[PDB]
Order: structure tokens, then C-alpha cells, then sequence
């Protein structure tokens, strides 16, 4: 009956400062081990740090010295303050409840960080248009990761195909979302590419059609 | 550090037979080993810990044996949703360390893939760029070669893919193959045309369109 | 003893030999911090605290002033300014058992760390969660002791490790705990520096005629000079001449 | 703190009769209260200091009287310009309080609102939304109803309403309701219509437009 | 056989830190005199700071206090790190290898410092079409300097003729780049101005056509 959200992700410069935190609701942060698990992207499983249930703090030889684990015991909120953040530090970081140091129960779903001098940029939308009949769009030319892409705000989920992004030569990224739909309902149904971007504040609506 | 090896780096196995994933110790930890399975996109969910306690919730094929410095981590049977990278943590020294990951996929029958061609749009064009997208629907195997045709002549190093993970429910994949160009360069040609070439065709698909049209 | 359970012996009203642990080849860790180890059998404390207990070979390092860990913040806590010696050794071959030695127990979960010399032997259901938790075990619901499982076959580290801290406390209660007072044989018709029973001086110890009644040790005259006193070792009666002096 | 209390908390009233505002101190200030006059978007101006003196360039009409908890502000004749919100403060105390304000406003002969209808410039149609906007130009009284028709269907909770504070030359109001859509939802309807609901009016006023002229 | 390639310039917040780097090839930073040298646009030559051969620091008595030049030996590069700068420090500072505190026998590029309370603002970029032939764009409304306009990628190079950036009223930059070119080569050979502004990431290659 758990669940663990995450907020306060996006670009930092090398050598910035950033604060994750972890909303808990089926239990209380102040009373469980709680611990920051790594994951670059391609590369596997890494832990970074654990507050224990009395609070005592544990960190990665990698990692000490820079970051900081603490709690806020009245509302179930644990928090990671990161400093002089690295290259090596773009990740996606999970919150997890572990019984001890041990095993991890429970996971957040996890927050990207990505280190970079980069900017960020807003994303381009197009539409891929069909001729079943398949129809996308193309989201191109953004940074960074994460863009979310939904179909008629989520109502549209069979079939649905979200390609993994690609990094360009120029240094940005491109994927295209596609859809597989009758041609019956081609001139009734209209589809709506729900693209949002939160490092940009983006929020493009952008109907495709043949 | 622990130093904790996974084998086999990949397995690929059909629905049903027996899924053994090996995890090697570099110290002997007693038996303070977990095992959690990650789908794509979603976060890690523990499979066992203490090497053999299944967590609640988690179905019966998944068992877990060995001790000291050799762990093994069986399914029985494997169902579609296994597809996953699965992991083994140690616990018993005092840096948590995790094991590389081992990604299991799944066998299927093989299926031919549903090309479809998709033209640069005019607001694209007007931005200076141009991309020409062919997509590759509902296939198995992965292994599948794209060729970029532009007035029959074959392009080289200006077309990025892009593949999905293997789909939890029918097991196929998907490919999108973007063409990348420069406007003047895209204004140039006329005829434009992805050659596909698969197992499960028995000679390459071509799927072309007209600049004009 | 468990660690959660730690068992505590109170050393007093004794004369403690140091050096016969101090030169034990079987303790592989002998860490004294706030007293030299030599000097041990010299300095003289109100008591001692014997705490007793089993742990793993690798939390031997938190039993330190000023270490944090599992057996630090729940288990046994030492004060940052901790005088005495923490003594441990392995004991696998006693503490592990081939079908597992679930007899040894450390405390997991507590809401907060425990203060320096405090015993916590509370075994009731943990409210991790701080859902209505009425007693029952289960969900966010978690027994707070977790059993160290031993076999002889594990590695080191993962071992039993039994440990005995000692902790030399003077509180300005007179002092009963001291070491073995050291003695020599006895020299007589010489003239010798003498020191019975912390009464010093230079003379010659030579036999008495004097009976001194049993309760009664050294033996003055008129002007109050310690001319009579009584082997402690063996109960006699010595005079003490003054050393021979004169004019040339 | 002392707690300043207004009253009334709105008056409104014809030009050249007595407005009376009372402000009330939760402990008593002797004669250590000020009256301010704010007209929208200007700052505040003293009318009154030591709760019946007027500051130089008041006008006459500008009166104050009351001591110990009760205090009075007087205006003898209101004029058009009098339209304002009229604020009083404390200064007996160590904390400066200000009251909640008295919002006074002027009465006016009915007049029947202007009404003018905007259709949805085609650039922001290429931006992914449609606004059509209706506009009521000096009016008076405040309260006034506009209805969304859209091909005669009413619409429900996609329109938002501003209305314009009171004129100081001519005593009336504005308001202007737009009517937010998408695109496509835009495009699927022909005719657009604004009703207009008034005390001025006999009859609700109609002002509509189709799509395609 | 040596180069001296400089790094770090653009906006700053009026009272802000920017720290200027400048790495070295055919000699060590670390066993040379070292100095930054100010040159504002329009003014002359204007000595900001220097690094001895073993390690002492001076500095200008209008920069004291304000500005640190360091070295890092490992890999020859020097660093000068500015703090509350005033609008009067936009200048092109350049790193000098000096003969002692002297006379400055090899130079660097240059990075261009900019102290102003205005915002980046992207590059608008217009065709100047042709009726020789002459052709060109024009880059107008950006901030701040500099635009780098190149003809084909630097295959064009005969005749182009980048004309200094004239402040407008409004505040930002216009130039125009023209190139004088055959008219036999109109309909054969197409023009390409890519202009950049690193400032804003604008990478805008624009087709120039009668
Ligand atoms: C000390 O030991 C000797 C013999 O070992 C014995 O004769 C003597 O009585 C003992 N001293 C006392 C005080 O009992």
C-alpha cells in the first residue's frame, strides 16, 4: 500500500549543488532504513547511500565527502543533498526502504540527474503522418532526458510505441512516438501527441493527422 | 569491495524451460544475497533475499540456491512478462555492491515486420532540416537490417536507429530508422526508399514514397 | 550473552592480575584507549564493568569510542571519552554450530540510537510504518532483532567474535580494585631500604622479641619513631636499628 | 497587534450624499489614527492624519471625527472621483496595522453595455488554441450575465471573466469574457454567439459570427 | 610550435564570477611567466594580472582584491578567476607567455567578457539576395558579441567580406556578411551563411538564393 514519489531532478553544472527528495505515504521515513541507489543509464545497479532508523548515515567511498542523506520526520520526506556533482553523476537515483542494509523492499520509480554544461533546450515536435495505418511524431532537438509522450491524454495506450531517444552528432536528442490505428477510424478519431518536456517546461498538444 | 560477476551476460530462452542465472562472489558472503528483477523503464522489485526467501507477491517459478561464493537464481518456467535485467546484491560487507545484470529475453516464433514510411513534414522543412522515418512494427528477431535508398544509391552513416525493449505481452519488437538530412540536400532527389531486410522475409522489403507527391 | 542483552559483571572488593591477559596469546584484539596496558596493574580503580557479549568478526571495530554502526548505535554504545580496554577473540569453534547457531541475537530497529552504557532488551513488535499497529506482526510491522546465523565454515568476518569490555570506573568511593602488589624475599641483619605495607625508611630488619597483638603491624617508641613492625608474608616481628652512623 | 476593523466592507452610494466610514480599534488609540485613500493601480495618499486633520491638498469634502476605539471618515458630497478604497491606520501601537479597507464605490444612472464580439485571429489557430472574445463597454450597474452559445449549445466552466475596476470620469464599467478552446474543437463548430443579460437591457443582446466569414 | 587557446567568456550579472581558461601546447604553464591582458573595444591595451615563473601574483591597482590567476601544472593550463565584476571589465582578455614580466613573446586568442543586465538573445538571420553578383545575409537582434559568419563551411573564403556589428537603439547587434561571386555560378553553386552564436547555441546554416 506504499508508495514512494520523487521530485527535484534536471541539469546541473559541474560542480552544482541539488537537492532530491522522496515523498513516502504507506510508512514513515523517520523509523525505516532509507537509501539512495544509483543507475547509469546502460551501466547496472550502484548504492550510494543509507540513513539508518536511528540515523546514522552511510555513503559510498565514490561518493563521501559530497552528498548527504537526511530526513523530515513530520511529513515522511527523505532528502539527498548533492555538492560539487561530477560527470559521472548523471543517473537516475532511487529512493529505497531496505529491512536494514540489506535488501531493498520497496523502490522509488527514481529521478534523473543529469550533469552537464549544456543548456536546456525545448523540444521540436512533428508529425509523422500516416499514408491499418500507423502515425507518430517526432520529438527532436531537446535536452535533456526525460520527454514524456502520451496519446489522447493516455486513452490511447494499446499499441503505442515510444522509441528510446537517440543522441544526435549535434549533441541533442531524437525519438519518435508511433501508433498503430485502423483506417476506419482515420476521419473520426483524432490523435493528439502529448508531448511534455519538465527541464523545458514544455507542453506541446500536437494533432497528427494524414 | 565485493565484486560480484553474473552468467550469462544475456539469455535468450523459449516460454517454459529452465531459466538458471548464475552470480559468483568475490568474497564469500554466508548467505547474504538478494535478487531483484527490473523491467524496462520501471524500477527494481526484490525477487528473494537471504539467497532463498521469496518476497511476498512474487510468483513461485522464481526460486533461488547456492551459498558462500556460487548463487543461482531459477525459473521454471518462463512466461512473457520475465523479459528483465536481473540483478544480485550482496549485504553481507559493508559496501553495498550489485551485480551486473543479466538481461533475459525471450524465444518466440518469428514474425515478419510491418514496414511503414514516413515523409518529412513541410514545418520541418521550413526549419532547415529534414528526417524521413522508416518504422519496423511487431517483429521478432531483433536482427534486422535497414538499408536508406535515395534515388537508388545507398546512403552511409546519416541514419541513427532506434529499438525498443522486447514487449511484455506478444514478445516482438519495434525499430525506427530516422534519415536525417539538410533541406537543399532533401530538395535534390526525388525518390526516397527503405529496403528492409529480415528472417522473417523472405526477400527484403522496399517502401518508397516521391518528393512531389 | 547476546549483544542486544549484553551481560554486565561487576569487578569489585578484588585484586585484578592484568598482565595475565594483557599476555594471553588467544585475544587477537586487546585495545586499551583511555590507560596504557602496561600500566594496569599499578593504577587502582573504585570497580570495574565486565560487558560481555558475541558479535560478528567484523563489527569488532565498532566496539570503539566514537565508532557508529548496528552494534554502536542499538547494541552497546562506549562514551566518547571511554576509559578501559575492550578485549575480543574469536570463538567459532564454540559459537558456530553445523545446523545453525540461532541463539545469538542483535537489535535491527530502534527509533533513536542508544545513549553511551544503556541496556535494551525490549523485544516488542516495532512500528515502522506508524499505521495502527495494534501488536500483531506483519506488514510495515517488523520484529526488531535479527538472529546472526553461524556456521563453522564461514570466513572471516563472519565468524563469532566474543567480546568483554572492561571499563575501569573511579567514582570517590574508596578504591578496592587494584592490582597484584608485588613482593621480594626478605633480607635481614642488612642495612636495606624497607617499604612494608606503603611505610618506607632505610635500616636494619633484624629479629624481635617484641609480641605484637594480631591486630596490630608496625611499632613505635616514645618519640614516635618506627623502631618494631610485622611481616606481611609471614607473620613475624622485626626491628628496625637505624643504619650505623657516626662522627670521623 | 491591534485588530482594525472596516465598516461596511462596500458602499455604495449616489454622488452628493453622506458617506460615513467607521473603523474600529480592537484596543483604544487615543488620537493615533490615519486615513488613506487608494485608487486602483495608484498608491495609496493621506487624506488624514491624527484622525481629523487633513493633510494639504485634501479636499474640503474629506472630514474625520471619533476617538478611543470608534473613529469616522466623512465625506460630504462624493464625487465621480471618490471611487476608491479608503484604508485606516494605527499608529498608538509598536506594530503598524492598516484596516481591511472600505471599497467605496459611486451609483449611476443605467446604461445599456456596448457589446462587440472577436473572432480567433488565424496565427494563434497555428499556435494550438482558440479565444473568442466578448466585450461589454460602459456599463452600469456591475452585474451582468454573459452566456456562451456555440451552434445554440450552452457552454460550461471554458470561459473566464475580467471586469475593469469603476471609471473615474463617466462611473461605468467593462467587462470582456473569453471563450477558450482547442483547434480542432474550434474548427468543428460554425457559429459563435454571445448573450448578454443586463438590467440595461430589455432584451439579451445577441452579437454572433460564423467561422468561415 | 606552441598555442594558446582560450575558454570561459560571455554574460555576467554585473557583481558575478567567471573563471577564464587558457591551455598551453608548446610549453609548461607551470615554469613560465603567465599574465592576462585587458583589451576593451575600442581602447588599447590594458595589463590585468601575471603569474610568476615560481608562483608569485600580481595584479593592476583598479583589479585588486577582485580578480586570482592560478595555474594547474599537471596538464599546462592557467586559470583567472573573476569576482564582482564591474561593467567596465567587458573586454577581450588575452593569456601571454611573457620573458619574465616583460615584454609578452607569445599571445593567446582572446575570450570576450561581457558585464551587462541584459539576456541572451538568439541571432535573427535574413537573406540579402542577389539581382558579378554580389550576395549575403544579414544577422541582426542578437546578444552579445560574437557572431561568427562562414561561407560553405570556410570553403568560401575568396571575397567574403563580415562586416563589423553596429549597435541599434534597441540595444542588440546587427552585421551583414556579403560575398562578391561570378553570376555563372548563380544556378550551379549554392551559398550557404553558417552563422553561429556560441552565446545562445544558434547554429542557423541558411541557403542564400537569387
Ligand atoms: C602467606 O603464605 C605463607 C605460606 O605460603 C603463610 O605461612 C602465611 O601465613 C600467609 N600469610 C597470611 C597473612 O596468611
Amino acid at each position: 500500500e506504499v508508495q514512494l514519489v520523487e521530485s527535484g531532478g534536471g541539469l546541473v553544472q559541474p560542480g552544482g549543488s541539488l537537492r532530491l527528495s522522496c515523498a513516502a505515504s504507506g510508512f514513515t521515513v523517520s523509523s525505516n532504513y532509507m537509501s539512495w541507489v544509483r543507475q547509469a543509464p546502460g551501466k547496472g545497479l550502484e548504492w550510494v547511500s543509507v540513513i539508518y532508523s536511528g540515523g546514522s548515515t552511510y555513503y559510498a567511498d565514490s561518493v563521501k565527502g559530497r552528498f548527504t542523506i537526511s530526513r523530515h520526520n513530520s511529513k515522511n520526506t527523505l532528502y539527498l543533498q548533492m555538492n560539487s556533482l561530477r560527470a559521472e553523476d548523471t543517473a537516475v537515483y532511487y529512493c529505497a526502504r531496505g529491512y536494514g542494509d540489506y535488501y531493498f523492499d520497496y523502490w522509488g520509480q527514481g529521478t534523473l540527474v543529469t550533469v552537464s554544461s549544456a543548456s536546456t533546450k525545448g523540444p521540436s515536435v512533428f508529425p509523422l503522418a500516416p499514408s491499418t495505418a500507423a502515425l507518430g511524431c517526432l520529438v527532436k532537438d531537446y535536452f535533456p532526458e526525460p520527454v514524456t509522450v502520451s496519446w489522447n491524454s493516455g486513452a490511447l495506450t494499446s499499441g503505442v510505441h515510444t522509441f528510446p531517444a537517440v543522441l544526435q552528432s549535434s549533441g541533442l536528442y531524437s525519438l519518435s512516438s508511433v501508433v498503430t490505428v485502423p483506417s476506419s477510424s482515420l476521419g473520426t478519431q483524432t490523435y493528439i501527441c502529448n508531448v511534455n518536456h519538465k527541464p523545458s517546461n514544455t507542453k506541446v498538444d500536437k494533432k497528427v493527422e494524414p | 569491495d565485493v565484486v560480484m560477476t553474473q552468467s550469462p551476460a544475456t539469455l535468450s530462452l523459449s516460454p517454459g524451460e529452465k531459466a538458471t542465472l548464475s552470480c559468483r562472489a568475490s568474497q564469500s558472503v554466508s548467505s547474504y544475497l538478494a535478487w531483484y528483477q527490473q523491467k524496462p523503464g520501471q524500477p527494481p522489485k526484490l525477487l528473494i533475499y537471504w539467497a532463498s526467501t521469496r518476497e511476498s507477491g512474487v510468483p513461485d517459478r522464481f526460486s533461488g540456491s547456492g551459498s558462500g561464493t556460487d548463487f543461482t537464481l531459477t525459473i521454471s518456467s518462463l512466461q512473457a512478462e520475465d523479459v528483465a535485467v536481473y540483478y544480485c546484491q550482496q549485504y553481507g560487507s559493508s559496501p553495498l555492491t550489485f551485480g551486473g545484470g543479466t538481461k533475459v529475453e525471450i524465444k518466440r516464433t518469428v514474425a515478419a515486420p510491418s514496414v511503414f514510411i514516413f515523409p518529412p513534414s513541410d514545418e520541418q522543412l521550413k526549419s532547415g532540416t529534414a528526417s524521413v522515418v522508416c518504422l519496423l512494427n511487431n517483429f521478432y528477431p531483433r536482427e534486422a537490417k535497414v538499408q536508406w535508398k535515395v534515388d537508388n544509391a545507398l546512403q552511409s552513416g546519416n541514419s541513427q536507429e532506434s529499438v525498443t525493449e522486447q514487449d511484455s505481452k506478444d514478445s516482438t519488437y519495434s525499430l525506427s530508422s530516422t534519415l536525417t538530412l539538410s533541406k537543399a540536400d532533401y530538395e535534390k532527389h526525388k525518390v526516397y526508399a527503405c529496403e528492409v531486410t529480415h528472417q522473417g522475409l523472405s526477400s527484403p522489403v522496399t517502401k518508397s514514397f516521391n518528393r512531389g507527391e | 550473552a547476546s549483544v542486544y542483552a549484553w551481560n554486565r559483571k561487576r569487578i569489585s572488593n578484588c585484586v585484578a592480575d592484568y598482565s595475565v591477559l594483557y599476555n594471553s596469546a588467544s585475544f587477537s584484539t586487546f585495545k586499551c584507549y583511555g590507560v596504557s596496558p602496561t600500566k594496569l596493574n599499578d593504577l587502582c580503580f573504585t570497580n570495574v564493568y565486565a560487558d560481555s557479549f558475541v558479535i560478528r568478526g567484523d563489527e569488532v571495530r565498532q566496539i570503539a569510542p566514537g565508532q557508529t554502526g548496528k552494534i554502536a548505535d542499538y547494541n552497546y554504545k562506549l562514551p566518547d571519552d571511554f576509559t578501559g580496554c575492550v578485549i575480543a577473540w574469536n570463538s567459532n569453534n564454540l559459537d558456530s554450530k553445523v545446523g545453525g547457531n540461532y541463539n545469538y541475537l542483535y537489535r535491527l530497529f530502534r527509533k533513536s540510537n542508544l545513549k553511551p552504557f544503556e541496556r535494551d532488551i525490549s523485544t516488542e513488535i516495532y512500528q515502522a510504518g506508524s499505521t495502527p499497529c495494534n501488536g500483531v506482526e506483519g506488514f510495515n510491522c517488523y520484529f526488531p532483532l535479527q538472529s546472526y546465523g553461524f556456521q563453522p565454515t564461514y570466513g572471516v568476518g563472519y565468524q563469532p567474535y566474543r567480546v568483554v569490555v572492561l571499563s575501569f570506573e573511579l567514582l570517590h568511593a574508596p578504591a578496592t580494585v587494584c592490582g597484584p602488589k608485588k613482593s621480594t624475599n626478605l633480607v635481614k641483619n642488612k642495612c636495606v631500604n624497607f617499604n612494608f605495607n606503603g611505610l618506607t625508611g632505610t635500616g636494619v630488619l633484624t629479629e624481635s622479641n617484641k609480641k605484637f597483638l594480631p591486630f596490630q603491624q608496625f611499632g613505635r617508641d616514645i618519640a614516635d619513631t618506627t623502631d618494631a613492625v610485622r611481616d606481611p608474608q609471614t607473620l613475624e616481628i622485626l626491628d628496625i636499628t637505624p643504619c650505623s652512623f657516626g662522627g670521623v
